[PDB]
């Protein structure tokens, strides 16, 4: 019952994907033009035109993407104070020291990663003016907003399908 | 040979080991079933290289003899028991043959056409009946995507 | 052209038929004495004998 | 024109959500006040490091606003549950040919 | 054999693949020449109304001088008998696929085998016979 | 194909009997073993000739 | 056929032996890097036509054989020379040589055995125009061609 | 349902070439083929000359 | 292995929830039996472990190597279990082996046919598909709907409106399956046909690549269970 | 496997022969898989053969007639071109009577 | 059972275990009836279905033995007998109708 | 093991053909059908099609299924009635046949 | 299944036989058959497609094929 | 003796035929796609049978 | 699907393809890369595989033999033997490519599962030549003037008894034939019916094939 | 190129985007699904939004407006129906 480590988990929490028709139920006209335009434009840029997606996707860059990659690499570089943080000189541990630098930094650039989100998402996607934009040139409808979801979560499924087996795969 | 055919299907050399040509289904069925059969006896030889090398190295009079103060035998199951290899054998020999000769026999009212064999003194006598002449004329076409013309 | 590999004017599935007359690249060729291969063995042989002088250098001092 | 959401359901999801903003307040407020007054308290007796003692605040102050955010966030869940689950089967009635 | 006799299955060796250069559309005007029933067996050949145009005519196909015309079954000197207008009309839906058909031999016939292909001596390796 | 059956058992029989015991060598040990020998190749021939095909063969 | 392999195996080593040019050894890289991203780091089972699938799989396990199984043995023929030479010098059986010089060698031979049939398995990809996988080969060889200034097939 | 099969029934010509007229033929239901398939390999008794006046005193579906 | 409930949450209908559950479960369960038998395997070797020091003197010396090689034995025996139950295993689908786990055929196909028939619809759905689907309210009942045509409400021609009528409702052609409705999408998506991307005009049929039972790939189920013959 | 699964393995001994041969069984077991590998490897190549074989010969049965007639219709198909050539040329001559010769 | 859909007997069905009750024991009116019992699977329940059914249960005896054209359409009684043996055109026309009519579901 | 074998040939071989000796007006050619039924559909002899993989090659069995079915041709064959379906593919792997009942003709099997 | 290898031959004899029923067919089916005494082998005109393949180059050429239909229209004259 | 060339001396000189001679095939064939294949030695040699 | 008569055939469409623009079914196509090199072997394979004849100079016509041994072919060609003119593979040259299947079965008046136990034929070609010597002697004069026998072929009628003496002579052979024939022409000569001295059944067991309202036993059904 | 990374291609479509390397290191945002751990990042978020609005006073940067409803859901759901049982 530990598939939270056994399952992929990093790309549920970001990205806008925590939005579903619930939240359409409160939001309003415009807003439910911007709410699906950003939720669709991350999840499946497919569905959009190219040109579109690039610039879209600089702008998810310039925001969070970017930006919660380098606040998560902060906290890591943070976390890393010390790298011979039990070190002697009869003895350096290479292995300890190795392995406990590798279990604080993941976790520190993923809590940078997260607050990083959680603080700018909400500004990036309510006050974006390509995004506003976008959301005028699509207008996604609730039916579009469905068939994504259900895109999203074929791609979710995928994504651990394709690398089921990544040690040895003759495929018979 | 017709032309460039070259129609010559044994075309087997001098001292030959195997079969002469292995164009035949049933040639290469043989085959097969002998190669199978030569492969899964592993074991069985296994057990001569090791009875050989114990007799001939501690079994000899100057070498580790024994005793044996056996007054009867007392065995009950033995037979039995070794018989699976002469059963599995004969399984693999009779399955082999079944799949062979169900392809071969029983199959004569099914027939395209049909030719008479009398041998006699010295000779051989082929027949072809009248009418398997109109047999010959008769013979469906498989043109196209697998489709069937009678002319 | 030297570097053609196609010594006998053969298909990979040997359409021609014996005796297989030489190609006019094959006109050329000389077997294992051609200039890349000589340079090869001259290159093997000069790394070794390069590798064995400075070994004995290092013992002659 | 396109499909619109259950006027019932709509209603019950916008109070959800305006309990859930002011909760969502009050138990920041909380868990800061809660961070502040357990590295007091482990500042005043208890003999131990200063990364424990922090690591003590900030998981009680964590545990102390998911406290007060209890009930709110569990009603919030719920009514999104009902919600998300009617306007899918809605919606794939409708998309399905 | 048994459950286990060859011990090896060789599920890698797959079907032969075909090579031939319009085999598609030769395929396509052969099925609709046989939806068609045309009595004819010289219709089969793309070519069919340039070879024997008697066929269009008289059905007319050789001459019986020497040899008698003594026919005994309907299915009997059916290259003698002309095409029948409702075999015509069944005829006529085919014909987009004879032309296209004949462009596409056409086209085969255009091409030629220049000092261009390198790889004249990797070509059955090419072609799909690495097996 | 049945009748082998008896035939393992006399083999085995034989292979059995020969060891664990008092090896004294004399010249009937040895054409014994030729028997043997022998008797194995023979009883494969005939096993193989059983098949119906390789018969016909 | 078996000769036909035969033959195209010594050509391959003829041509190896021969050279690389220039135009040619940008050609073979373009190759390389279309098989080892359609073929050999593409599972042939996502392929959607079965009969590309099963031409995927032909290539595939030629790649397995000729290249990854062949540089495996020229790694695992040094590494037993070198561990051989270490065991000699500390007169005792040593474990790290085995494993460190099997992969230095299959990294090195990796490449040259990639550099020598890059063609061939190019040859495994002419499925044709009716799949995905053969329109791809079809515009990759006729970059190829462009660049070489000859007609392949 | 999951298991009904044609059989090899009525295999009539499927054209997938798309400037195929047969194809918009065989879309109309009023369309008539040359001859059954359940009788496209029956044998013809009728008289040559017969299946000739037959055969010329022919209509068009269309 | 997926609470069904929440995959019904995001898009899935209740057979293409179940087919969902169905992969992630076998999935799931495959990772949960391969690390639960671990689980067991230190409760019982520990003392093998300890007793393996003789040949590995380290061991007895640094204690984290006991560690070290209790999460290796975890991690083997997880990975046995993958194998087991994600890896390849191709198999011959008959009817007396089917079932029986010898081989993973129904996950490993279903898989396939999932990684090799899903693609994005690459377009957004048009307004008369939504107007068509929007117009599809409880249309799909066991009962047919009289559709009745009123000139002053339905306008055209009566056999007209009753043809169209026929072709949105009673035919079942798609949206998706309109001639205007395709023209239309050619006329919209030319920006995506700049770069050459095809376009999905009907959305990825879960009911059409993924199967439980199987029946899809028309696999025969297992001789002993099935009362069911395939094919 | 031998004589652990018995419960009184002399009596299993006896009620087989009365006879031992059990360490001979082990080194011979051990001996006859690492010897079994090598003719796997040879029936898995000659195996892989004879299937190549069976494919070929079900091609040529399904694609031979198919390929000979594609052939005669690529001729047929040549010949018709060099015909209508030759009729522009016959056509000319119509109009040209004595001019082209 | 070549010319079935079932690989055993017992996976013919009842359609085809009716087949059984169809002839005796000694006749191939049970093979007959087995192939015609396939080939109405999945058209019983229809009437075009059934149509079609026919037709191709009349392409199938067409094909099995040559006869002429529209004799099997001359049967004077589609009822069989027990003792009817595979001897004749309309005698496997009318097992295939049997069997077509036997096919329930 | 060997009388049971011999049984069965005692009871379906030897003792029908010594029932019907001359030409009968009833049902001569049904008495003939039963007791020749009654000895041609011996099981040793139909019973292998069934597991016909085993000792068919992957490209073997479509070779041999052509001729298998073509084989059973006319219908006038009590004992082929016993034979098992040769409309099957492969078990392992079937490089021809997409679908079973997917045919280009009522007696060919592509 | 075993078939040789032997390329086209182009042998003079055969060549003329084949150029002899290529010019017979091309007279008669230029008159679309409508001729006194059918003379033409089309299966033999086929041969002269592959047992003089040079030769069909000169059937390939216009002016080669104008020059040997004014040759042809001589002979017959 | 017993163990060694009894499971080798055939394979290892089908390989070395293979290899140097492949499989004695003639060499003025057609194409693979429709030519009969000419498989190695299969009848083992250092087999009695 | 513009025009109401589209697909009719036109009217007097000669079905010619003068000077017409491939062009346009260029779309409808697709060729492979190494199309030169296939096209090549196709017409090398096309002039090694059916052309089974010689183009002997001398004649200046193409020859054939019939098939012999290879050697025969090799060490014995300077003495070639029985050579013919080239018939070709049709009157009109048609193309005979194409894979052979099997032919409906004719009906047969003799089941051959009657005594299909037997891997010979005896009692099989037997019963089949009582059959059709009884069927004979019903219909043997009328022949000359009944039958195909009859001098007006206009009105020729096949004999009764052709699909049994048919089915006879494929059940045996050449001296069963011989046998039974004189056999026949002796009981031909005698006009001595089988019935004319019957008295097997008088000493038969009873059957239920034998009741006595022989139609009563049949019970149809559909 | 951003465009090459825009691309629909099928073996892109079915490329195994994730090495063997991101098992391990992206395994620490599975953390999520404890209630605790979800509370503690919601607090550390607030408390940065706090300091953010008190740094948007100075000019060029906007603080969390209070009448932002696509915000406030945002914030209220981003780990509103978090499942590690969903793919
Ligand atoms: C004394 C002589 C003798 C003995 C003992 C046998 C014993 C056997 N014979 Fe035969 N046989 C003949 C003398 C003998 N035979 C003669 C003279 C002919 C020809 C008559 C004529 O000219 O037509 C003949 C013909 C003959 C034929 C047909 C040849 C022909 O068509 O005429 C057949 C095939 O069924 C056959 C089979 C057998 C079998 C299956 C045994 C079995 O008893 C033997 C099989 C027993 C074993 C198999 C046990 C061996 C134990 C092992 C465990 C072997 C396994 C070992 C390895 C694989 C290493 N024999």
């Amino acid at each position: 019952v530990f598939e939270f480590l056994f399952y992929n988990q990093q790309h549920k929490t970001r990205n806008g994907y925590f939005i579903n028709h619930d939240n359409l139920m409160l939001a309003s006209l415009e807003e439910r033009k911007k709410l699906i335009f950003y939720f669709i434009a991350n999840q499946v840029p497919e569905k959009l035109d190219p040109v579109d997606r690039v610039k879209f996707n600089e702008e998810l860059s310039d925001n969070l993407s970017t930006k919660a990659r380098l606040i998560g690499s902060l906290t890591g570089l943070i976390g890393l104070v010390g790298f011979p943080y039990i070190s002697t000189r009869i003895y350096s541990r290479p292995v300890l020291n190795i392995g406990l630098s590798l279990l604080i930094c993941p976790f520190l650039y993923y809590v940078g990663n997260q607050l990083t989100y959680s603080v700018w998402e909400p500004k990036f996607i309510a006050n974006n003016n390509t995004v506003c934009e976008l959301s005028k040139k699509y207008n996604f409808t609730v039916f579009d907003f469905a068939q994504a979801k259900k895109e999203a979560h074929l791609k979710a499924l995928r994504t651990e399908l394709v690398s089921d087996n990544l040690l040895y795969s003759p495929g018979i | 040979m017709w032309g460039n055919l070259w129609t010559e299907a044994s075309y087997q050399l001098n001292f030959n080991i195997g079969f002469s040509s292995l164009r035949s289904d049933v040639l290469i069925h043989l085959a097969q079933w002998q190669y199978w059969w030569w492969f899964w006896f592993a074991l069985i030889w296994s057990f001569y290289y090791f009875i050989i090398l114990k007799v001939a190295r501690f079994r000899v009079l100057k070498m580790r003899p024994k005793i044996s103060t056996s007054y009867r035998p007392h065995g009950k199951w033995g037979d039995f028991l070794a018989c699976i290899i002469p059963l599995i054998w004969c399984i693999n020999i009779l399955t082999n043959s079944n799949l062979i000769l169900r392809l071969i026999e029983w199959q004569n009212e099914s027939s395209l056409f049909t030719v008479r064999v009398r041998a006699r003194q010295w000779y051989w006598i082929y027949k072809f009946e009248l009418k398997n002449f109109t047999d010959i004329l008769s013979t469906p076409k498989n043109i196209g995507n697998n489709r069937w013309q009678i002319n | 052209d030297e570097r053609d590999c196609r010594h006998i004017d053969i298909c990979s599935d040997y359409k021609e038929d014996y005796p297989y007359k030489f190609t006019r690249s094959g006109v050329l060729q000389q077997p294992g004495q051609m200039y890349w291969d000589l340079n090869k063995s001259a290159s093997y042989y000069s790394l070794l004998g390069l590798g064995c002088s400075v070994f004995s250098a290092l013992l002659f001092l | 024109r396109d499909f619109e959401y259950n006027n019932q359901d709509v209603n019950q999801l916008n109070g959800a959500f305006i309990s859930l903003v002011e909760d969502e307040k009050i138990g920041f407020w909380v868990g800061v006040g809660g961070f502040a007054y357990s590295q007091f308290i482990m500042r005043k007796f208890v003999k131990s490091t200063n990364i424990f003692a922090s690591v003590t605040s900030l998981f009680a102050g964590a545990a102390l606003a998911n406290l007060y955010t209890h009930q709110s966030r569990a009603s919030y869940a719920r009514v999104a549950a009902r919600a998300n689950r009617n306007a899918s089967l809605a919606l794939n009635k409708l998309m399905e040919y | 054999m048994a459950l286990f006799f060859m011990a090896n299955t060789a599920i890698s060796v797959p079907s032969v693949l075909d090579t031939s250069p319009c085999m598609k559309q030769m395929l396509a005007y052969e099925d609709c020449v046989l939806d068609a029933n045309v009595p004819q067996q010289e219709v089969i050949h793309p070519q069919w109304p340039t070879i024997w145009p008697r066929l269009l005519t008289d059905g007319k196909l050789l001459e019986f001088d020497k040899v008698p015309f003594h026919p005994e079954n309907i299915y009997n000197y059916t290259y003698m008998r002309p095409l029948t207008k409702k075999n015509k009309q069944y005829l006529y839906e085919c014909e987009e696929e004879r032309f296209v058909f004949k462009a596409c031999l056409r086209k085969v016939i255009s091409l030629k085998k220049t000092d261009k292909h390198t790889s004249w001596d990797t070509a059955e390796v090419a072609n799909l016979q690495l097996t | 194909i049945m009748i082998s059956m008896p035939a393992t058992i006399k083999v085995v029989n034989w292979t059995l009997s020969l060891v664990n015991g008092a090896l004294k060598i004399d010249l009937p040990f040895l054409f014994s073993m030729s028997f043997l020998l022998l008797f194995l190749v023979a009883g494969f021939t005939g096993m193989w000739l059983s098949h119906v095909s390789l018969n016909v063969s | 056929s078996c000769t036909t392999r035969r033959f195209i195996d010594e050509k391959e080593k003829l041509e190896y032996s021969r050279g690389y040019n220039q135009q040619e050894l940008e050609a073979s890289k373009l190759r390389k890097d279309f098989v080892k991203k359609y073929i050999v780091d593409f599972d042939t089972t996502l392929y959607k036509t079965q009969v590309e699938r099963d031409w995927a799989y032909i290539a595939k396990r030629e790649y397995r054989y000729e290249v990854q199984l062949k540089s495996i043995g020229y790694g695992g023929a040094l590494a037993n020379a070198v561990l051989l030479w270490r065991i000699y010098a500390n007169k005792k059986m040593v474990f790290w040589p085995i494993p460190i010089v099997g992969a230095l060698g299959y990294l090195y031979f990796q490449p040259v055995f990639f550099q020598k049939s890059n063609k061939r398995f190019f040859d495994m990809c002419n499925v044709g125009e009716e799949y995905y996988l053969g329109r791809e080969r079809n515009k990759i060889l006729r970059e190829c061609n462009k660049i070489l200034n000859v007609e392949d097939f | 349902a999951l298991n009904k099969r044609n059989w090899g029934y009525n295999a009539h010509y499927k054209p997938e070439l798309e400037r195929s007229m047969k194809k918009v033929l065989y879309a109309d239901p009023n369309y008539k083929f040359p001859i059954e398939w359940p009788e496209r390999y029956m044998a013809e008794t009728k008289t040559l000359e017969q299946v000739m006046d037959e055969e010329e005193n022919w209509e068009y579906y269309k | 292995a997926a609470r069904v409930r929440t995959l019904i949450a995001a898009g899935f209908s209740k057979e293409e929830a179940e087919q969902v559950a169905w992969l992630q479960n076998h999935q799931v369960n495959g990772k949960i039996l391969g690390l639960f038998t671990g689980g067991f395997a230190l409760y019982c070797c520990n003392n093998y472990f300890h007793y393996f020091e003789r040949y590995f003197p380290r061991l007895r010396y640094q204690p984290f190597t006991k560690f070290l090689a209790q999460a290796a034995t975890v991690y083997f025996f997880f990975k046995i279990g993958d194998y087991y139950f994600t890896s390849r295993r191709y198999g011959s689908n008959d009817a007396r082996m089917n079932g029986l786990m010898y081989s993973n055929t129904y996950y490993s196909t279903n898989k396939e046919a999932l990684i090799q028939n899903f693609e994005p619809l690459n377009r957004k759905f048009t307004e008369e598909e939504v107007e068509q689907f929007l117009r599809n309210e409880g249309r799909s009942q066991e009962e047919k709907r009289n559709w009745i045509y009123n000139p002053h409400i339905h306008g055209s021609t009566e056999g007209e409106w009753k043809a169209d009528i026929h072709e949105k409702f009673d035919s079942g052609k798609a949206p998706w399956e309109r001639e205007h409705v395709k023209a239309k999408i050619l006329e919209t998506n030319k920006a995506k046909i700049d770069a050459g991307e095809e376009i999905q005009l009907k959305p990825f049929k879960t009911l059409n690549h993924l199967d439980k039972t199987g029946l899809l790939h028309r696999l025969h189920p297992f001789i002993w269970t099935n009362n069911w013959t395939l094919l | 496997m031998g004589s652990v699964w018995f419960r009184n393995r002399y009596w299993w001994y006896r009620s087989l022969y009365d006879d031992y041969v059990a360490r001979e069984a082990k080194l011979a077991f051990g001996i006859a898989a690492f010897i079994w590998l090598p003719h796997y490897y040879w029936g898995i190549h000659l195996n892989r053969a004879f299937e190549v074989n069976f494919s070929h010969r079900n091609y040529a049965h399904e694609w031979g007639p198919r390929r000979n007639r594609l052939a005669h219709s690529l001729e047929f198909e040549q010949f018709d071109m060099i015909l209508e050539n030759w009729q522009d040329l016959e056509d000319e001559y119509a109009q040209r009577g004595d001019g082209m010769l | 059972m070549a010319q079935t859909a079932h690989q055993n007997r017992y996976q013919g069905g009842l359609c085809y275990a009716q087949c059984n009750e169809l002839f005796s024991f000694w006749n191939p009116s049970i093979q007959q009836c087995w192939k015609g019992c396939d080939f109405g699977v999945g058209r019983v329940n229809d009437p075009e279905g059934r149509i079609e059914a026919q037709q191709m249960c009349k392409r199938w005896a067409a094909e099995l033995y040559w006869t002429y054209k529209g004799e099997l359409d001359t049967i004077k009684d589609l009822r069989v007998h027990a003792d009817m043996y595979p001897t004749t055109p309309q005698n496997v026309y009318r097992a295939c109708l049997a069997g077509v009519r036997r096919q329930k579901f | 093991v060997c009388g049971i074998y011999v049984i069965h040939v005692i009871y379906n071989y030897m003792i029908p053909y010594y029932w019907v000796s001359t030409p009968l007006k009833n049902d001569e050619f049904t008495r003939l059908r039963m007791k020749d039924y009654i000895a041609s559909t011996v099981l040793e002899e139909v019973y292998g099609i069934s597991y016909a993989e085993w000792g068919w090659l992957p490209h073997d069995f479509a070779y041999n299924r052509m001729r298998g079915l073509a084989g059973y041709m006319h219908p006038d064959d009590p004992r082929a009635m016993c034979t098992s379906t040769f409309h099957r593919k492969h078990k392992y792997i079937e490089h021809e046949v997409e679908k079973v009942g997917d045919y280009h003709h009522m007696t060919y099997p592509k | 299944m075993e078939v040789k290898y032997r390329g086209p031959s182009d042998d003079k004899l055969e060549c003329e036989f084949l150029e002899n029923n290529l010019l017979s067919c091309l007279r008669e089916k230029s008159v679309q058959d409508n001729v006194a005494k059918m003379t033409c082998r089309p299966e033999f005109l086929v041969w002269f497609f592959l047992e003089c393949p040079t030769k069909a180059a000169v059937y390939h050429d216009p002016k080669g094929l104008r020059n040997i239909f004014i040759q042809d229209k001589i002979k017959q004259k | 003796i017993v163990l060694t060339w009894g499971w080798s001396s055939f394979q290892i000189g089908g390989y070395n035929y293979e290899r140097f001679d492949d499989n004695g095939e003639r060499r003025n064939t057609l194409y693979w796609k429709l030519s009969p294949v000419e498989f190695p030695q299969s009848k083992l040699w250092n087999r009695p049978s | 699907d513009l025009p109401a008569d589209y697909g009719k055939m036109p009217a007097g469409y000669n079905f010619l393809t003068r000077g017409k623009d491939w062009r346009e079914y260029d779309k409808d196509f697709i060729l492979r890369t190494d199309a030169v090199w296939e096209k090549f072997q196709l017409e090398h394979f096309f002039r090694n595989y059916m052309k089974c004849f010689f183009f002997d100079h001398g004649l200046k016509k193409y020859q054939m033999f019939e098939p012999e041994d290879m050697y025969t072919v090799v060490f014995e060609g300077w003495a070639l033997d029985d050579l013919i003119t080239f018939p070709g593979f049709t009157p009109t040259g048609r193309t005979n490519s194409y894979q052979i299947g099997l032919s409906p079965r004719q009906r047969t008046v003799v089941p051959t599962q009657t005594f299909y136990q037997m891997q010979d034929y005896y009692m099989l070609c037997g019963l089949r030549f009582e059959r059709w010597f009884r069927c004979d002697l019903v219909y043997h004069d009328q022949r000359h003037t009944k039958f195909d026998q009859v001098k007006n072929q206009k009105n020729y009628k096949t004999y009764p008894c052709y699909r049994e003496y048919y089915e006879a002579q494929y059940a045996c052979q050449d001296d069963m034939f011989d046998f039974l024939m004189e056999l026949a022409y002796a009981r031909r000569a005698a006009d001595n019916f089988e019935s004319d001295f019957a008295s097997h059944e008088l000493t038969t067991l009873p059957t239920f094939y034998d009741t006595p309202k022989a139609a009563e036993r049949k019970t149809y059904t559909y | 190129d951003p465009f090459k990374k825009v691309e629909r291609d099928y073996h892109n479509e079915r490329s195994v985007h994730k090495h063997f390397a991101s098992y391990p290191l992206k395994f620490w945002w599975g953390l999520n699904k404890f209630e605790t751990i979800q509370g503690i990042h919601s607090i550390l978020g607030n408390a940065a939004d706090l300091v953010v609005s008190t740094l948007s006073f100075i000019p060029g940067v906007q603080g969390r407006n209070n009448a932002s409803y696509i915000e406030n859901s945002i914030r209220v759901t981003r780990f509103r129906g978090f499942d590690d049982k969903t793919q």
